């Protein structure tokens, strides 16, 4: 499996994008909701208010954790290979084939 | 082919003058064509999202 570090950076960019699909649905309701503001009916008013915030709030923080995330990459430089022991590790298990067929007590 | 072009000559009309009639009614009907345009915008962006 990879190591720990990749995992958090793909987690942290799966919320990225999972972010931005919020922002999106809630432009949604934002643009459903000003229809029936330009409609006359005054109730659904105090809600206005908080989907601009909360959508304004998700733009920004969003655009924020991904700055930090191309950041992350600027001091992240710096910091067949496997073929180089390949070889020996599969001698390794041949050897311990071997092992199980030298001995019968083994082969159930 | 159809003719010899010079058709168009320039020419003069007064304005017509104006009163309450028409202007107001123009303009809230231009809100109204503007309220339609807003419909169609909530629902064409509501059904792209």
């Amino acid at each position: 499996m990879q190591p720990p570090y990749i995992q958090e950076r793909l987690k942290s960019l799966n919320d990225i994008e999972t972010q931005l699909c919020s922002m999106l649905q809630e432009a949604s309701q934002v643009t459903f909701i000003f229809g029936e503001l330009k409609r006359g009916n005054e109730s659904v008013k105090p809600q206005f208010e908080n989907h601009v915030k909360q959508f304004y709030e998700r733009l920004d923080k969003s655009t924020t954790q991904l700055r930090k995330e191309i950041q992350l990459l600027d001091e992240n430089v710096g910091t067949n290979k496997k073929a180089l022991g390949q070889d020996t590790e599969k001698m390794e298990e041949q050897l311990d084939l071997l092992s199980a067929i030298l001995d019968p007590s083994k082969s159930k | 082919k159809v003719v010899k072009p010079s058709s168009l000559n320039s020419d003069k009309i007064p304005y017509v003058a104006p009163t309450k009639k028409e202007y107001i009614e123009l303009d809230i009907l231009n809100k109204g064509w503007k309220l339609q345009s807003l419909n169609e915008s909530k629902d064409l962006l509501r059904a792209s999202f």
